[PDB]
RNA sequence: GCGAGAGACCGAUAGCGAACAAGUACAGUGAUGGAAAGAUGAAAAGAACUUUGAAAAGAGAGUGAAAAAGUACGUGAAAUUG
RNA sequence: AAUAGGGUGAAGCCAGAGGAAACUCUGGUGGAGGCUCGUAGCGGUUCUGACGUGCAAAUCGAUCGUCGAAUUUGGGUAUAGG
RNA sequence: UGCUGUAAAGCUGGGUCGAACGGCCUCUAGUGCAGAUCUUGGUGGUAGUAGCAAAUAUUCAAAUGAGAACUUUGAAGACUGAAGUGGGGAAAGGUUCCAUGUCAACAGCAGUUGGACAUGGGUUAGUCGAUCCUAAGAGAUGGGGAAGCUCCGUUUCAACGUGCUUGAUUUUUCAGGCCAACCAUCGAAAGGGAAUCCGGUUAAAAUUCCGGAACUUGGAUAUGGAUUCUUCACGGCAACGUAACUGAAUGUGGAGACGUCGGCGUGAGCCCUGGGAGGAGUUAUCUUUUCUUCUUAACAGCUUAUCACCCUGGAAUUGGUUUAUCCGGAGAUGGGGUCUUAUGGCUGGAAGAGCGCGGUAAUUUUGCCGCGUCCGGUGCGCUUACGACGGUCCUUGAAAAUCCACAGGAAGGAAUAGUUUUCAUGCCAAGUCGUACUCAUAACCGCAGCAGGUCUCCAAGGUUAACAGCCUCUAGUUGAUAGAAUAAUGUAGAUAAGGGAAGUCGGCAAAAUAGAUCCGUAACUUCGGGAUAAGGAUUGGCUCUAAGGAUCGGUAACGAUCAACUUAGAACUGGUACGGACAAGGGGAAUCUGACUGUCUAAUUAAAACAUAGCAUUG
RNA sequence: UAACGAGAUUCCCACUGUCCCUAUCUACUAUCUAGCGAAACCACAGCCAAGGGAACGGGCUUGGCAGAAUCAGCGGGGAAAG
RNA sequence: AAACUUUCAACAACGGAUCUCUUGGUUCUCGCAUCGAUGAAGAACGCAGCGAAAUGCGAUACGUAAUAUGAAUUGCAGAUAUUCGUGAAUCAUCGAAUCUUUGAACGCACAUUGCGCCCUCUGGUAUUCCGGAGGGCAUGCCUGUUUGAGCGUCGU
């Protein structure tokens, strides 16, 4: 009865959604995400899993602020406004 | 091999004691001024069953010397103590059943229970049902009392250590056979997970030093040195002798 | 279940929204490649995993 | 015969999910959910139920007037009449005996 | 990481896993695992209209240099089949 | 949270009889037990039955064990790879 | 289509096709395939073959439609048979819900149908949950380890309140007085817990909407009542009663708050039943007849009780008393009272609602009117709640939030005057999230619409010990490719002359027994058992008879009225049948072995294995 | 060693298709049809006897022989498949 | 002899090889130094006249301002939108802003859209009770301020 009959008794979730990475890897009883290590301060990662670093790294999201650092650096980190040409 | 059951007990995971239904720790009052210099009077409110314990306990109420407040105490009830009885504790307490006295104030042959090993530790000796401590003699110059413990050992204790006059109630439990595996099941259901017990010779060699073989047998001496390490101490640890005891001791 | 949390119900609403066929006017645009929605989900075939 | 269903989401026969089968003016047989029974107020010395005290669920005692919660006597809603009587006699007899011990002891010291 | 220029390199089973809504679809409780899939035509001009059929479609017609290019679309081998 | 209907008939209690006495006997009452027959339940003996590219990566039929406790079971919780 | 070369190969004719490519001299390499149970993709024979056979079963007609074994309607025949194939939920899913349209793919035949496809619609709360509490447990913090990721500690070697109450002051300042044992926080949609019912309403929501009627908590505050010259009420011998009827710190008590079994009592719902008032059915004959309607919520008032308690009184000729033998000079029996309101009764809610008949307007939204909706009986019935008892354990069967009460006597209170919202009435407010649907032989998990798995509530008539089996009502289905035949061999199920284990490793399999009443019952035994030992007899139908009660009324040993099914006996009777289906032990004499009940190799071993009580040894 | 046992074993009574020795009956298959429609396996294939031969051949040598297309069954062989 | 089987050729299938390309990959070289409590990287959920994704963005949501530039956008629709012009389209440029719920993530808590406290304003006859708007309350450490503690200790 360890195969099909036992597989019918799966209705209690071990993991739920993680607030940090949103992945359904937050272990309910341990209160820890098996993916990002939440609620530890540092993000979970390992050098033996390079492909896991690809899935969630800088550039896989929006980069809503780093997107513009290179353009701001080019202009010398200007402060002020553009001056109309007369 | 594998970690044996002996070794697994110490991690305290499934082997912790079952304490939900217990009625509080059984202790004497803390040594305070009243018990050091005089006596204090309390009243027995209840005599109750403590699951996992063969001896009943007595809930005893005392006034607080220093503020307007009642104090409840959890004592081990001696046989003959009753609800509504006054209990006197201190250096000047009279020699009556249930009173708590220092051992120096009790003459030779006094029967006493829940006896302190060190002054003020609130009771260590003679605490189970039907057991007691006998006062053998006094050494007034050294302030030491010699007592006889339930096992037969003789011990010198400070004369300021306290004890409770009488015999712990509930004596005679072991005279009636259990008759059933189920009675043992109910017994340990409120103590800890130590029952049933599989025999080491019924296991495989991974499980236990006694396991394996084409017959069930130990194969080496079951008397194990005191200096053996964990995983080796199964059997009769540091036995001075073995076999049926004949004659006297 | 009927008894559900806000976070779960919020996830369910989004899944319903994305479970729609392609609007037809998309296929008429210049250099359009999409001919159907390749990310359809049916409740009994593939589960949401929430 | 008409059969009934629970009116709440709890499907189990727990201590707080008890029902009563009642017939409505619509002619229908419905289950109604029954609150847990109340216990008597009990004496603080002997543990017996106190007469004259309403039997209510403890949050409901804040809704009634004082007369349903007490008795016009010392220790009214706390101790029963027999333990109050026993407390009075004991107080009197012991305090009289303290004077007797006091006077007796001075006799012990005056003559010795 | 950011910005550039190159090659006796690979040429869609190759080259990064991914030339495409690719770390996507999908699987696993989870850590993780992880594809397939490029090309009508210069231009949709993507076949009006008639007719048979319930319809899908077919037959005429039409567009086009080509329909032996009809969105099952460049060429269109072999196994296998009429 | 759950567990038809029977059988047997432990202590305790009432009444009667016998006897010189010590004592003995009888009829009721009562309703004990990891007691018993037997449903639901839980289990899984045998046919070495069916099936054996299955309804099914362990199932189906009959026959069986047990069925008030060391009973059955939901949920919560703890123990983690020598 | 031919030509050249021994060959690897090279060239050429014809067809197809649409954008680049070749000879020669050299350079260079990811440079030549038949194999590697090679890799990826594609395709065959097998083969229109195996097969699409569990779960009793379908049929006629009409409608629709191009098309109907499979859709809809009508008419039948069936089944689940209340332990459901019925009505709901928890987990899980997530729109599958509903209406409209639609059939390419999917529903292993079909399809006009669908949990499919497309477009829209749909989930309404102070009272139901969550939210709060604590449980096993998890876990921050001064800290102590560890190179460190972090580990340990939570009754934590700590100067640990983002305190509380007043007399007021507004000066947004003060001033005092009480204390700080405990308490970061998380942990239950089944534990604990403030408060809602009925009727109606949608295509799809309802204890959430509409109509009506209530309740709880928090706050504000007016009026009346109550209280005060004896300042903080009276009455009762008492148990205690009431519309109210000051009470700080502090202390204490109660509720929350708890196992299990046994019989007994009461109530409710259901079941059964008489009369009457309607309606339906049957009618060759009959049935004062067969079926059906006659109902009453939360909440408010008065009242209502086992137990318990109080007053009186003073007991052996001991009495009272339970199905169960316990109680009485520590005060019984007797007499009289008090209290809890579980539960029932009457009234309000409330007949205005619902239900049953009858009529009428009308292509109608939605109806409108009339009448009735009444009075009883019964119980070892069934289920469920409660009560008073009794048994049981080397087992004695959560915690906290929260609410109340008491003790205490601080403070403040009178006279032409202070209270208190624990007396009545009046006013204001109650946030956030969930709420559709499935809950399974198709909405969950098993790759799937899989004969597996997956927690729980309600429960009608007959037969019966029975919630078993068998038949039926309400409700729900009629789903599982179909047609024609009926060889062999199968699978499932039957029967068989004479013999009766000769079969076979072995009685495997099957047969035989079986309910109930009466009779009868050995060895052995731990005296409890063995035991249903073994083994005999009986059993239907019909017509009778006897026994076993309740309430009234004064040798009442009686008369009257009423009532439940148990038991026993008799006559008559039949193709000798009769626990007539259903349901339901085969038994005996021994040996080996483990004492027993119990447990394990999920998916080849259930055992003599493990455990066990008992015994012994060791620290 | 009483009691208990889906434990192993012998005998006996009852019982019977286990057997002498088989027969007959029913439903569902198989069968034939409409629709639907897989897989295992496959060097090439497929009639025998002897010989020799990797010492037991479908093929080779020598003989016997040898006629399309096929259906239901079957378990000798394919030292059949897994 | 047919059917059937087998061989070849033609056409039609099945299937996606070959050939030809290529906004991709791969490798080498050259130049540059710029993430975050002033809240990053990442996550969730939303935002368009008609959008599921990808791309962009944040309730000012396929974007606002500014500077430049100079007539589009386009699949369809459409102006109270524009053309010798403060003017169509423009991540062209970019220095000003907006930036939901989160996240090192900071009042506490988090399987909850759960629970406080402080200040200002404001609604309900309100210092308390109920509602709304804006602004705040994490930890370790440093410098300084203020208020304190200890017979640790000086002096009066
Ligand atoms: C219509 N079906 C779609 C279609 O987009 C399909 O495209 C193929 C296309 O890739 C082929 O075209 C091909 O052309 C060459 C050559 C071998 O033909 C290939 O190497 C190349 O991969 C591919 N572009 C074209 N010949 C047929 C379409 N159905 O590819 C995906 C699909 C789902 O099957
Ligand atoms: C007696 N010597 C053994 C030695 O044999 C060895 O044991 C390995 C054990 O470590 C392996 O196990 C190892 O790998 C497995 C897995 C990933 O394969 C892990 O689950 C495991 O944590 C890891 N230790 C196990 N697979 C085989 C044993 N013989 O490891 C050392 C040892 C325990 O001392
Ligand atoms: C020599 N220095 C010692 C220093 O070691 C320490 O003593 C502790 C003492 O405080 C502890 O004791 C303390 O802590 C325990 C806690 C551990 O449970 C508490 O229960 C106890 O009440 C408390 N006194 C004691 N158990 C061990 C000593 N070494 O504090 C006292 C000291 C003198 O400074
Ligand atoms: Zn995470
Ligand atoms: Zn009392």
């Amino acid at each position: 009865g360890k195969g099909t009959p036992s597989l019918g008794k799966r209705h209690n979730k071990s993991h739920t959604l993680c607030n940090r990475c949103g992945r359904r890897s937050f272990h309910v009883q341990k209160k820890t995400c098996s993916s990002c290590g939440y609620p530890a301060a540092k993000m979970r990662s390992h050098n033996w899993a390079l492909k896991a670093k690809r899935r969630r790294t800088t550039g896989t999201g929006r980069m809503a602020y780093l997107k513009h650092v290179t353009r701001r650096f080019k202009n010398g980190f200007q402060t002020g406004v553009a001056k109309a040409q007369t | 091999g594998r970690v044996i059951r002996n070794q697994r007990k110490g991690a305290g995971s499934i082997f912790t004691s079952h304490t939900r239904l217990r009625k509080g720790a059984a202790k004497l009052r803390t040594l305070d001024y009243a018990e050091r210099h005089g006596y204090i009077r309390g009243v027995v409110k209840q005599i109750i069953h403590d699951p996992g314990r063969g001896a009943p306990l007595a809930k005893v109420a005392f006034r607080d010397p220093y503020k307007y407040k009642l104090r409840e105490e959890t004592f081990i009830a001696n046989e003959g103590v009753y609800t509504g009885q006054f209990i006197y504790a201190g250096k000047k307490a009279s020699l009556n059943v249930g009173n708590i006295l220092p051992l120096g104030a009790c003459p030779e042959g006094t029967i006493v229970s829940n006896v302190e090993e060190k002054v003020g530790d609130r009771g260590a000796l003679g605490r189970t049902s039907g057991n007691y401590v006998i006062i053998i003699g006094h050494n007034p110059d050294e302030n030491k009392t010699r007592v006889k413990l339930p096992s037969g050992a003789k011990k010198i204790i400070s004369s300021d250590a306290r004890g409770v006059i009488g015999v712990v109630a509930g004596g005679g439990r072991i005279d009636k056979p259990l008759l059933k595996a189920g009675r043992a099941f109910h017994k340990y259901k409120v103590k800890r997970n130590s029952w049933p017990k599989t025999r080491g010779v019924a296991m495989n060699p991974v499980d236990h030093p006694h396991g394996g073989g084409n017959h069930q047998h130990i194969g080496k001496a079951s008397t194990i040195s005191r200096g053996a390490v964990s995983g080796q101490k199964a059997g009769l640890i540091a036995a001075r002798r073995t076999g049926l005891l004949r004659g006297t001791q | 279940p009927s008894q559900k949390s806000f976070r779960t119900k919020q996830k369910l609403a989004k899944a319903q929204k994305q479970n729609r066929p392609l609007p037809q006017w998309i296929r008429l645009r210049t250099d359009n490649k999409i001919r159907y929605n390749a990310k359809r989900r049916h409740w009994r075939r593939t589960k949401l995993g929430i | 015969a008409q059969r009934v269903t629970y009116r709440r989401r709890n499907p189990y026969n727990t201590r707080s999910n008890k029902i009563k089968v009642v017939k409505t003016p619509g002619g229908k047989l419905v289950a109604q959910h029954v609150k847990k029974a109340a216990s008597r107020v009990k004496c603080g010395d002997c543990g017996s139920a106190l007469a004259g005290i309403s039997t209510l669920r403890p949050r409901q005692y804040a809704q009634v007037s004082k007369t349903h919660k007490t008795v016009q006597r010392a220790y009214g809603g706390s101790r029963c009449a027999n333990c109050v009587k026993e407390r009075i006699v004991r107080a009197f007899l012991i305090e009289e005996q303290k004077i007797v011990k006091r006077v007796l002891k001075e006799q012990q010291d005056k003559e010795k």
